[PDB]
């Protein structure tokens, strides 16, 4: 509008189910950090560290209804909002072939 | 920031 961006905000909420011969079929990109940055503030265009550089076209993300540009809100029911990027890769891990993830898609009007 | 690929095993 002429006072600031409009946006459609998407939650979606996908449990992944693979063979161990195959990935989830995402990229994950964000901020490093030892710990949590509590320096970062979310805002609703840009509300967590991590997101999905790009999804396989046809895999399993893709098959749940994940996309390109999706913000990871939670790894299997915690909070990776403001968490650095090993940690969130060792908490997808930690799941082996299950993923449950919590994600936001931005989207322009 | 860093990237890591899921799209193998």
């Amino acid at each position: 509008g002429p006072l600031g961006s409009d946006y459609i905000i998407k939650e979606k909420t996908v449990l992944l189910q693979k063979k161990d011969s195959e990935g989830f079929g995402f990229v994950l990109r964000g901020a490093k950090a030892q710990t949590p940055i509590e320096e970062f503030t979310p805002t609703p265009a840009f509300p967590a560290l991590q997101y999905l550089e790009s999804v396989d076209e046809g895999g399993v993300a893709w098959r749940a209804g994940l996309r390109m540009g999706d913000f990871l809100i939670e790894v299997n029911g915690q909070n990776v909002v403001k968490v650095g990027h090993r940690q969130v890769v060792n908490m997808i891990r930690q799941g082996g072939n299950t993923l449950m993830v919590k994600v936001v898609m931005v989207t322009r009007h | 920031e860093e990237s890591t690929s899921f799209q193998g095993p």
